[PDB]
């Protein structure tokens, strides 16, 4: 017979414990980054510390307290060694030394069919050396980053692990997306140059699957190949890979922006494995900030329920960085522009894993309220694209006092002729009709504020709120009187706005 | 004019030790004016004793650390006389091997702009121009970094040294 | 304008079909000429967007092409056309060299103005 | 007759004027009038395009809030490296220099930039990126810094040229919020010399201005109204500092 | 109904488990509109395969 681990239900029993109030999306990161292990749990929770650092402690690249990297680490493997069987420390140092070479994102099997080590033996080393390694599902994962290279340099392979683990490998090629593309960087190692210069020339066959992953492998031959035959003297073959190989790589460069850019689509035709994989990858860049990368792990993680323990503990991650920016002098700060792309991000990634009250209060915390009307056209545009009108509503009546979210919303569901819930309207209404609004730009052309007048008059007349002479009252503050200059040039931003306000008041 | 300033700069510093140079550079720095390296380096070579030159070149070469630019300004500013020495030459030819070393994925051969004058190093240290891209070459098949597409596309450019015509033909033909 | 057609006929009963016409129709008028790699990949990925309501197997597949289109032609030229110049300038003046070949490289410099944006950006006197 | 949509500027919608380098008024009104009508500069723009200056203006003067100097440099093969200095109050937008040296990254074409960003007073040096050129900055910098010191910034845009440059200064002369400085009209007139020394009126940036359309065929040369194009976009959009509070 | 064409195609490809010779009348079937969605095509592509995978036995190219 066989024990099993906790659910969730025994972890959520055990939690409430120490900190009788703790949430659900507490539970779930409790839950997910203990890989369900009782032993870790309570070692984690013996330090009484606050229930916020607890959860630190166990995310991704948590506080460096070690100025001399890998100290501690050594006397643990050292000591792990000493402690086991006889028959165990051959596997050991052949599971260290595997760990050494691999791609980053490792799944167990093809991990024990390299080194012929079982399954559950991979798992209790893992858990019994803790941090910086993790498992969950079937996969192997570092958490740090130092501690990675410092393990990559300490426990570099030999030939004959090399020879074991190439002989080994190459028959999964048929099959295995991972295998096809780690067997290059093993071959280099292994000074099977000739092998890997006629693997990457010829039409040498692929497994199936989609194009995002057959592309990699494509990439990976080339740049290995390249190395190959300038180490054997093969100049006019390298010059022939150099040529095919520099478009290849500028499409990969310019794939991943579009990933990035698309999270709503991404997310949805790629499967959790690749999305899971992208993060380990490290595969988007930087938006001019330095933390930015994080602000999108956390968005398109969100969309799954399952991965929603890994999702709050990258977002976690992401305000720190937010925080060191609010504090840089204003001329630095001047040089590290931050755009409304990343308000809507991170607006879409809270009201996803929180909620959306929670959402709704961090776009307060910006002080011009020009930034509310620019981050809710994007975030009514993505809600209304996929028919999440519920969850839009809910966002609407949140936003209280701040008017621009509204007013924003509802320029957005005009377009595509969609209802706004009433209450959030007959509250912006009654706040319209006594104090001045003006959405105004700093470049003076393209006010808005004419369009966002009328998308609410255009509202509030549809569902029968207000009276006519208040609608009369309201335009007859905002119409000027003269007319703008807009009317007689073709391509200003402004003219139809105009041309609708004027026939509106007209009739 | 502005003489004093230079005697003010080199007081007491020793050219031919490795602290002397640095001295005087942080006495330049003091008063923040008219920064232009090429001028300390042609005065500091106006100042050195006969017999310790290479020392004043190994010392120069080592301390600042230079970047990919700077470096052009020292070949350009050797006096012509010390051609005539041979501790010079080798010297050189160490000092450029060390900079083809330090930064293989960034030397290319341009039309627009020219950041490394090869035919100047060539002729200063004894190295033929065809060594210099295979020391190039064989530190890029060494190097464990992956390679950009701005290195990928210049890459041609150096390994043409190495083709038969008849093969470049072919090469082209594929492009 | 035709992406919003095809957006709200889809929400509509009844209307479906032309959900599918606005979105071929607009296909049309940029998919046989020339244009860059990346502004090409933009224009499928609103095409994918418009018809996620209603057929989502239809809508990935524009996703794909998306994805696939990345490869072509692109900002990465004058980068190419510079090691082209440095193969043909080293063997010219060493060997005889058949008709087509220098046929071809100046049909090439003809395709490859035509991508550029400015003309003080395109090598004339080298080539 | 194309002759409201043909070309979309027109000399006649802005205000020349020989402005103080110091200090300036706060607002202007605009009325091509007679009596504000120029006869004696140098004109090349289409018939009916007359310049005048403003009709009224304020009696209350200050100093200008930002100064920019703007480069385009010079790509392949020889044509003459474009700039452009630019001052801002309110919602104007003041014009004082605009011309262009022949040459490359040669030392006498740097030496002339760096002394003429010292004889403005700039603040800022902007520049133009392309193609991970990645050189002009890395080697401009230690030749400015021996005769002024400021920060150097680029700026990479996309699109249509001709339609960017249409499209950027047609709302800012539909506000009328340009206003040029008077000797300017004269100095680019006498500049415009071809590579012989020869007047050639197609160096000249007005002229390249007057004959501006949103067609890919426009004009053949675009060098110094381009680097007008950035001054003012660069203007436009740099103005901007948020914050974030709690 | 419109938009769940390709849920039909395969429902009834599964459902009756389908002999060698009745399979011909589903291709003749299906309308000349259908043609003209790409997902429809990837899956009759994806049902083909099926069908020569399981009679390759008796697969052949005949005159009669």
């Amino acid at each position: 017979l066989s024990l099993q681990t906790f659910n969730r239900d025994e972890t959520a029993a055990h939690l409430h414990q120490k900190f009788p109030d703790a949430s659900e999306s507490d539970v779930d990161e409790f839950h997910r980054l203990s890989s369900c292990n009782p032993r870790v749990q309570a070692l984690s929770l013996s330090q009484n510390l606050p229930l916020n650092d607890t959860l630190r402690l166990l995310g991704p690249n948590p506080k460096t307290v070690e100025d001399t990297i890998g100290e501690v680490l050594e006397k643990s493997i050292a000591r792990l060694r000493d402690t086991a069987g006889i028959s165990e420390r051959a596997q050991i140092d052949t599971i260290c030394s595997a760990l050494a070479i691999l791609r980053p994102l490792i799944p167990l099997s093809v991990l024990s069919a390299i080194s012929g080590v079982a399954g559950s033996a991979i798992k209790s080393f893992a858990l019994d050396l803790g941090r910086p390694l993790i498992v969950s599902g079937e996969t192997i994962q570092f958490f740090d980053e130092p501690a990675e290279t410092w393990f990559q340099r300490r426990f570099r392979p030999s030939a004959a692990d090399l020879h074991q683990f190439i002989t080994k490998l190459r028959p999964l090629t048929k099959d295995s997306s991972y295998a096809a593309s780690v067997l290059p960087a093993l071959m280099l190692e292994g000074n099977q140059l000739s092998e890997l210069i006629e693997l990457a020339i010829s039409s040498q066959a692929l497994p199936e699957t989609s194009a995002v992953e057959r592309r990699d492998i494509e990439l990976q031959r080339l740049q290995f190949a390249l190395k190959a035959a300038l180490r054997t003297g093969r100049y006019q073959d390298a010059a022939k890979l150099a040529l095919k190989a520099g478009g290849e790589c500028a499409g990969d460069n310019r794939q991943r922006v579009l990933l990035r850019d698309n999270i709503d689509l991404a997310a949805k035709f790629v499967g959790s494995n690749g999305v899971q994989e992208l993060v380990s990858r490290n595969a988007f860049p930087d938006t001019g900030w330095p933390g930015s990368r994080n602000a999108y792990y956390a968005a398109i993680l969100s969309e799954y329920p399952e991965l929603s323990g890994e999702a709050r503990s990258r977002l976690r991650l992401t305000m720190e960085w937010l925080t060191n920016w609010s504090q840089l002098p204003d001329d630095e700060r001047s040089r590290q522009n931050v755009t409304d792309q990343d308000r809507a991000v991170m607006l879409i990634a809270c009201l996803n894993i929180h909620g959306a009250e929670a959402a709704a209060r961090e776009l307060r915390r910006w002080r011009p309220r020009k930034l509310s009307f620019d981050a809710g056209k994007i975030v009514a545009m993505q809600l209304l694209a996929h028919a999440r009108y519920d969850e839009l509503d809910q966002l609407a009546i949140a936003a209280g006092n701040d008017i621009s979210l509204v007013m924003g919303i509802v320029l957005e569901a005009r377009k595509l002729h969609r209802p706004v819930a009433e209450q959030a309207i007959r509250r912006t209404w009654r706040l319209l009709k006594s104090q001045r609004v003006s959405i105004k730009d700093r470049n003076h052309a393209n006010n808005q504020t004419i369009a966002a007048i009328t998308g609410m008059v255009e509202m509030a007349l549809i569902q029968s709120v207000c009276t006519e002479s208040e609608s009369i009252q309201l335009l007859d503050r905002y119409l000027p009187k003269v007319p703008p200059y807009a009317l007689t040039s073709e391509y200003s931003k402004e003219r139809v706005a105009y041309v609708r306000a004027y026939a509106l008041q007209a009739n | 004019g502005h003489d004093q300033e230079w005697e003010s700069i080199f007081k007491d510093c020793d050219l031919s030790s490795i602290d002397g140079i640095s001295a005087a550079y942080e006495k330049f720095r003091n008063v923040p004016e008219f920064y232009s390296k090429e001028t300390f380096i042609k005065k500091a070579i106006s100042r050195v004793k006969t017999g310790k030159e290479c020392s004043f070149i190994t010392a120069i070469g080592a301390i600042f650390h230079w970047g990919l630019y700077d470096f052009k300004y020292i070949l350009e500013s050797i006096p012509d006389e010390w051609t005539s020495r041979l501790s010079i030459k080798t010297t050189l030819a160490g000092l450029i091997k060390e900079y083809c070393q330090r930064f293989c994925m960034r030397i290319r051969k341009s039309r627009v702009y020219e950041i490394f004058p090869f035919s100047l190093a060539s002729r200063l240290s004894g190295i033929s121009e065809k060594e210099i891209f295979g020391i190039t070459l064989e530190a890029i098949a060494e190097s464990p970094e992956p390679a950009n597409s701005d290195r990928l596309f210049s890459l041609p450019g150096l390994l043409v040294s190495k083709l038969e015509s008849n093969e470049a033909l072919d090469v082209l033909s594929y492009a | 304008t035709l992406h919003r057609f095809s957006s709200v006929c889809a929400e509509i009963s009844g209307l479906g079909e032309l959900s599918y016409h606005f979105a071929e129709l607009a296909l049309s008028l940029w998919r046989d000429e020339h244009s860059d790699a990346q502004i090409k990949a933009d224009g499928y990925i609103d095409l994918s967007r418009s018809l996620i309501s209603l057929d989502e197997p239809e809508a990935k597949e524009y996703f794909n092409q998306a994805i696939e289109v990345t490869n072509k032609l692109g900002d990465e030229n004058l980068s190419r056309w510079e090691a082209i110049l440095d193969l043909a300038e080293y063997v010219a003046g060493k060997t005889q060299v058949p008709p087509e070949i220098s046929y071809k490289l100046a049909r090439c410099a003809e395709l490859t103005r035509e991508y550029v944006d400015r003309d003080k950006h395109f090598a004339w006197s080298d080539t | 007759l194309s002759d409201a949509e043909k070309y979309p500027l027109r000399l006649r919608d802005a205000i020349v004027c020989a402005v103080d380098p110091e200090r300036a008024p706060l607002s202007y009104q605009w009325l091509p009038n007679r009596q504000n009508r120029n006869e004696e500069l140098p004109n090349v723009g289409l018939k009916g395009d007359d310049i005048h200056a403003f009709h009224t203006c304020s009696s209350r003067t200050a100093e200008y809030q930002s100064k920019i100097l703007v480069i385009d440099p010079s790509g392949r093969g020889k044509d003459e490296t474009g700039y452009a200095v630019l001052y801002s109050l309110n919602g104007y937008i003041y014009l004082m220099e605009v011309g262009g040296f022949r040459g490359g990254y040669d030392d006498a074409t740097l030496e002339k930039l760096a002394k003429k960003a010292k004889q403005w007073k700039v603040q800022t040096v902007v520049h133009e990126s392309n193609f991970g050129d990645g050189m002009f900055g890395k080697i401009f910098s230690p030749i400015l810094l021996k005769h002024h010191k400021c920060a150097l910034e680029e700026i990479r845009a996309k699109g249509m040229k001709e339609m960017r440059i249409c499209d950027t200064i047609e709302p800012l002369m539909g506000a009328h919020k340009l206003v040029i400085r008077d000797e300017v009209i004269r100095e680019d007139y006498q500049t415009a010399r071809d590579l012989d020394g020869k007047h050639d009126v197609r160096y000249s940036a007005f002229y390249q201005m007057t004959r501006m359309t949103r067609e890919r065929g426009a004009v053949a040369h675009d060098d110094r109204i381009d680097a007008i194009a950035l001054g003012i976009e660069y203007l436009r959009e740099g103005m901007l500092v948020d914050s974030r509070v709690g």
